[PDB]
């Protein structure tokens, strides 16, 4: 099932400072009191990342290229947000990957899905709507694990593929902005490794409806694009980054 | 800054100590830097040359250090040669020369 | 010291002459905790099979797949396995594991091999020449035969071309061995396809019913994951063994630890990029890695004109891992320690001098 | 610890000997610089108890009874604003000793002028 | 300019690190020696007229 | 055959840092006998022979 949105307000989409924000750990290895420096795919410092909405009547879903990798910022609350979709094409010529946080757990699935132009989930005032694919044909790789999730909740995640492996990086941040990003740091911890194996270029932000025709609840979220630079990591004594210098920024950090 | 000259020893010391450790990390050209992963992975007959490659790349790192260790070795012997010359002569008795 | 002095008389003095290396003792090999078992349970042990035409094809993926609980089963007739041993299937690891279940007589699990032939291969179940995996067959003259006749097991005994690897057909259509039309009736050289076996509890060994189970392992260029599981030797500590902890090898002393690891981490490295604490993966708990102790071996002697008594010197080397005297330096053995103090006669280090009078430090 | 290693090792003769040597050369070069430089008196001289000079204080160059390392307040000072088959091996004379040859030579400068460097 | 020649180039490691390091210290030091040599005095003193 | 002229050029240019390296020592002590006499023979009178 598909349902086309033909309620929304044409807007151009915003832009914003990253501000130091998008680092994630490199590795799965401790380090304490020091100073590393790691050539990696992050996300520059202060750069401009694309800023979407979701306000009524305002539905960002557009198609945007994954690139190298994509760091994925929510500025969250009342649980819209349920999920990403990756692939090529998107639909049953190529293979894709689903990952969805429904209201019990949180379901990743490699299949060759035949996507919706506007796949979407929804809440009743419970949820009782899904409509994301038409059909899965081959179903390689699925995982079932626990659920991942003013503006009170940030969600930062890192989604990239390396050789055959999606690494996808969680960092769950308490916040009292209203609007924008707040300024400061924070590294983003693992959260899974998946063997998917598959060519990613192409990637779907999830939301969910609220009915009561249809309501969009108030969210945001903001996409920025992985380079691949170097960073100075700062360990402190108990193993966790609190500081970060971006190398080709601008002399002095360099 | 006013204890830089002695810092300057220490710092030059552990950093040419942990240059040394550090180029264990390379391969030199070689697939791996480990030992192990080369001996566990290849035949003898090639395992032989990644083995070369490593043992020339390493014993260069080293004659490097020595070299610089041995050219550091003749400045300290030099300032400790002065530093002597300063004891006898400043401390043990006035000196007139000048400065 | 003459060795490597190159001469048959030593003069006074202290010389450096070896190395000394605590060598390690034991293996120590602790990788992952043995959870999430494969589901075979549901494959073997299942209530009732499919037939050899319409078999059932499980993958199993994600999991720990135990082969040995299989391999020493006394319940299985066949085990034969192709493309690959059964003793190193518990320590590989595949993308997926294809398990194909049916149901045939006695005399055919011959038939389920590559390169053979007979209605099974032809028209049934086909398997490739490049097959990697074990064929287990077991007989069920006990659940698949009632006396009666159990009929509910299949065949398909013609198709007009044989089937390709990995094939299924579970078609029932009218097979047409003559040039005229079946039209849909069993009429005249009209048969149908599936035939049923009458498994009957008195029937021979070469008719009896076989349970057969094919495993078809396959490595594909996706990282694989369901990996068979590893063992765990029972973890040494305070002594100079060879760790292997989840793939990490090295040699090392393993030791309480006072870090407190993040959850996400599991190893350690100092400034200079050398692994030197460890999360254990059984139990989670943090140990330090020591190297283990490496020093030079010194000679202390007068000149072999006076005498030949010697000192040894372990530079660096605590006296526990080795006339035995603790210095800073390291472990003096041979000299014994004297309350007085004279000049320097054999420079030791610390301000440990040596001296000859028995040698005395 | 890769028997494979030294084997291949061997065949390029006494490099190893060489930096060794090299660097024991070194180690025994500190130690006479150490020697050369602290080491120009023989006799261990002391101040006397009642510090009276006339005037002159030498309290931050003089060793601290209430210090355990037995060095001077400059000195002390000094010590605190300091900050794979490597081993470090450890000095001949100790920094309590090397305090003590300078002690010796501020007690000889002090109550003997020039003349302990020169004789009695 | 080559690109293949300096990604083999660094498999060998912090050489060219250490050899531009030693060239920096030589180029302070020259600087130091002038220093040492010419540089005594504070005032810059003229002769009378 | 980039690996043989890397090779050859890192010896030729640790060579040339190393004569540098020597030359500078050479230089060091030079300059440090001209600020000596700079010191003591322009700065004062010596009483020190030749
Ligand atoms: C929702 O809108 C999209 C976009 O118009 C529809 O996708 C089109 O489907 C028609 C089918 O006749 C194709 O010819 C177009 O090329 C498609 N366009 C794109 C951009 O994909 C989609 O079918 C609509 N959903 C439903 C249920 O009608
Ligand atoms: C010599 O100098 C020392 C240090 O300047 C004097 O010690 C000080 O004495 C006064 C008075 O007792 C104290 O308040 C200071 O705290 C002391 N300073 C230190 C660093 O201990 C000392 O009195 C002077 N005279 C003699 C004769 O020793
Ligand atoms: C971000 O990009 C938009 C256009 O893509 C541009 O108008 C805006 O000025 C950019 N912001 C910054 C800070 O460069
Ligand atoms: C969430 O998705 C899983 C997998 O499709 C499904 O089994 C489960 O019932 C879903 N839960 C809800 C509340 O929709
Ligand atoms: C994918 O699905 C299509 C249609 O279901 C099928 O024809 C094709 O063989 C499948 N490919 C794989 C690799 O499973
Ligand atoms: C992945 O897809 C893009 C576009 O579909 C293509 O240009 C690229 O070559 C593909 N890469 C691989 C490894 O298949
Ligand atoms: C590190 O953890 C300790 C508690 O174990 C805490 O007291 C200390 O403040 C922490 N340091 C930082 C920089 O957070
Ligand atoms: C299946 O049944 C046999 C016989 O009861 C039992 O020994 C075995 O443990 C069961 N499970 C498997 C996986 O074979
Ligand atoms: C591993 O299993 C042992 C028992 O074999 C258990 O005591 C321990 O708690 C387990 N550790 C983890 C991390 O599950």
């Amino acid at each position: 099932q598909c349902v086309n949105l033909t309620t929304r307000t044409q807007l151009p989409p915003a832009y914003t400072n990253s501000f130091t924000r998008g680092v994630y750990y490199p590795d799965k290895v401790f380090r304490s009191s020091v100073l590393h420096s790691t050539q990696d795919l992050f996300l520059p410092f202060f750069s401009n990342v694309t800023w979407f909405h979701a306000i009524h009547k305002r539905f960002d879903n557009p198609v945007l290229p994954f690139n190298d990798g994509v760091y994925f910022a929510s500025t969250e609350k009342s649980n819209i947000i349920r999920g990403w979709i990756f692939g090529t094409t998107l639909d049953s010529k190529t293979q894709s990957l689903l990952i969805v946080n429904n209201a019990t757990n949180v379901v990743i699935k490699v299949c060759e899905f035949q996507f919706c132009n506007d796949p979407f989930l929804g809440v009743y005032y419970m949820e009782s709507e899904f409509r994301v694919y038409s059909s899965a044909n081959n179903c390689t790789f699925e995982y079932v694990s626990q659920p991942f999730l003013n503006f009170k909740n940030l969600r930062e995640f890192v989604f990239k593929n390396i050789d055959g492996y999606f690494k996808i990086y969680s960092k769950h941040t308490p916040i009292n902005l209203v609007r924008d990003l707040p300024q400061g740091f924070s590294a983003l911890e693992p959260l899974v490794d998946l063997p998917i194996g598959i060519n990613i270029t192409r990637f779907q932000t999830l939301l969910a409806l609220h009915r009561s025709g249809w309501t969009a609840g108030a969210a945001a979220y903001y996409v920025g694009y992985l380079q691949p630079r170097t960073f100075l990591l700062k360990y402190n004594e108990n193993g966790t980054i609190t500081d970060a210098v971006d190398c080709a920024l601008d002399p002095l950090s360099e | 800054s006013a204890l830089g000259k002695l810092q300057d020893v220490v710092n030059q010391n552990a950093q040419a100590l942990n240059t040394l450790v550090k180029q264990l990390s390379s391969n030199f050209g070689a697939i791996s830097s480990v030992l192990n992963d080369i001996l566990s992975r290849l035949d003898p007959p090639e395992a032989e040359v990644q083995i070369d490659r490593l043992i020339t790349g390493r014993l260069q790192s080293l004659q490097t250090y020595v070299t610089q260790q041995l050219i550091r070795a003749a400045e300290i012997r030099a300032s400790a040669n002065l530093a002597a010359t300063k004891m006898s002569e400043c401390v043990l008795g006035q000196s007139k020369r000048v400065d | 010291t003459k060795c490597t002095l190159k001469s048959f008389t030593v003069e006074k003095g202290i010389y450096q002459t070896s190395n000394f290396r605590v060598q390690p003792t034991e293996s120590i090999v602790r990788f992952p905790n043995i959870t999430n078992l494969c589901p075979f349970g549901e494959v073997f042990n299942a209530t009732r099979f499919a037939s050899v035409y319409a078999w059932n094809r499980k993958r199993i993926s994600n999991c720990v797949a135990d082969y040995s609980v299989l391999y020493n089963s006394a319940s299985f007739s066949t085990f034969k396995c192709y493309g690959v041993s059964p003793t190193k299937l518990n320590d590989l690891c595949f993308t997926n594991v294809y398990a194909d279940s049916f149901v045939i007589r006695g005399d055919e699990v011959r038939q389920i091999a590559p390169g053979q032939t007979g209605n099974i291969a032809d028209y049934n179940y086909k398997l490739p020449d490049d097959f990697t995996g074990c064929v287990i067959a077991w007989n069920s003259n006990n659940l698949d035969s009632k006396v009666g006749g159990n009929y509910n097991y299949l065949y398909r005994l013609f198709r007009k071309s044989n089937l390709k690897p990995f094939e299924r057909d579970i078609s029932t259509e009218i097979y047409q061995a003559g040039s005229t039309p079946c039209n849909g009736v069993k009429g005249f050289n009209c048969y149908f396809p599936l035939q049923s076996y009458g498994f009957q509890p008195t029937y021979g060994v070469g008719y009896q019913p076989y349970r057969v189970v094919v495993l078809s392992f396959e490595l594909l260029h996706a990282p694989a994951t369901v990996c068979g599981p590893k063992k765990s030797t029972n973890l040494v500590k305070n002594k100079c063994v060879n760790f292997n902890f989840n793939g990490l090898t090295g040699t090392g002393v393993l030791t309480e630890s006072n870090k407190k690891f993040l959850p996400f981490q599991q190893f350690g490295r100092d400034i200079a990029d050398t692994t030197d604490a460890v999360r254990d993966p059984q139990t989670l708990e943090i140990l330090d890695i020591t190297p283990c102790s490496f020093g030079g071996v010194s000679v202390i002697t007068p000149g072999t004109n006076t005498s030949n008594q010697v000192a040894v010197l372990y530079q660096g080397v605590n006296c526990t891992e080795v006339n035995v005297f603790q210095t800073r330096a390291g472990c003096l053995i041979g000299a014994e320690h004297v309350n007085n103090s004279y000049e320097c006669d054999i420079p030791i280090g610390a301000g440990i001098c040596a001296s000859y009078q028995s040698i005395i430090a | 610890d890769s028997t494979e290693c030294s084997n291949l090792l061997l065949q390029y003769g006494s490099f190893c000997t060489q930096l060794n040597r090299a660097l024991t050369g070194i180690a025994v070069e500190q130690d006479k610089n150490t020697q050369e430089v602290f080491a120009q008196v023989k006799q261990i001289y002391k101040t006397p108890p009642i510090k009276d000079f006339g005037g002159f204080n030498f309290s931050q160059i003089l060793p601290d009874p209430s210090k355990p390392s037995k060095r001077s307040p400059i000195e002390d000072l000094l010590f605190n604003k300091v900050t794979n088959g490597l081993t470090v091996l450890p000095p001949l004379l100790t920094d309590e000793m090397i305090a003590q040859y300078t002690s010796a030579l501020l007690a000889g400068t002090i109550t003997s002028g020039w003349t302990f460097g020169a004789g009695p």
